[PDB]
């Protein structure tokens, strides 16, 4: 209710968490987040990535068709690199500029 | 090169002496070497450094000093005439002629630079060679000479680390 009066065309989309792989804790939190919207997103940020999968990742809950106690799966979805001209120029400017690390380094 | 080690050997020989005065042959060799390297200030100071008695005892020192005065006044034609007046000792027989060659090269420089047109007689006097060296000017070196006027025309002939050092110095 606080942010709806500042961002008009911006509604709930999902939740983000920093960590490793999607664990049972993540699916437990998603089991609560899913009561707000039909399909919340998940955005994992892993700063310690040294493997084949990308450090940042997007997941979606998929309701499995397995009979009995069906534990929903977490399917990874790709993302694009769409960026406006203005914001791209802004990040370009912030990257061009520099600065206890040495300047020459 | 070997010249550096030879100069080091002469420095060692000069460093220690039985009474501060060395043998006349090595004194003459040192004076000739000083004349060879155009280090004329140390050459004349060595000449006055020699005691008068031993200086007057031997005429080889007198001849070496006369060569030194001839090269001190930059009298190029007379350098060769004086160097041929006396006969040097055998152990320095081939090297002194080499000194002459060095002076030769010196004169060549003084003609290549500081002379746009040089009289043939003056050029021959400077280089010492009477008439034949003139030929060496055109046929081999590549100059262009003309007759009936005797006017010789000479022709005039690892980092990134450093910048990192500069930035490291300036940033701190």
């Amino acid at each position: 209710e606080q942010f709806k009066q500042v961002f008009k065309e911006l509604e709930f989309l999902g939740w983000y968490t920093t960590g490793g792989p999607p664990d049972p804790s993540d699916i437990h939190v998603h089991k609560q987040v899913c009561e707000i919207i039909e399909s919340p997103l998940f955005l994992k940020l892993n700063p310690m990535t040294k493997h084949t999968d990308l450090p940042v990742s997007v997941f979606e809950s998929v309701i499995d068709i397995i009979n009995g106690e069906a534990t929903m799966l977490f399917a990874e979805l790709t993302y694009t690199l769409a960026t406006e001209e203005a914001e791209r120029i802004g990040v370009d400017h912030v990257a061009r500029m520099t600065a206890e690390n040495s300047t020459v380094a | 090169f070997s010249f550096k080690k030879l100069l080091d050997q002469c420095e060692n020989q000069e460093l220690e002496a039985p009474g501060g005065i060395a043998t006349p042959p090595v004194y003459g060799q040192l004076l000739a070497l000083y004349l060879l390297h155009n280090d004329m200030n140390n050459a004349r100071y060595l000449w006055k450094r020699i005691p008068p008695a031993i200086k007057s005892a031997n005429s080889e020192l007198g001849g070496i000093w006369s060569v030194g005065q001839r090269i001190w006044q930059r009298d190029f034609p007379g350098i060769y005439t004086t160097i041929n007046a006396h006969q040097w000792s055998e152990t320095v027989q081939p090297i002194m002629e080499a000194l002459r060659d060095a002076t030769r090269r010196r004169a060549f420089a003084l003609v290549s630079q500081a002379y746009t047109s040089i009289i043939a007689d003056d050029f021959a006097a400077f280089v010492g060679l009477p008439v034949e060296e003139a030929v060496k000017g055109i046929l081999e070196q590549g100059w262009q000479a003309d007759s009936t006027t005797r006017m010789v025309l000479p022709r005039k002939p690892q980092q990134l680390a450093r910048l990192t050092d500069y930035v490291a110095f300036l940033e701190n």
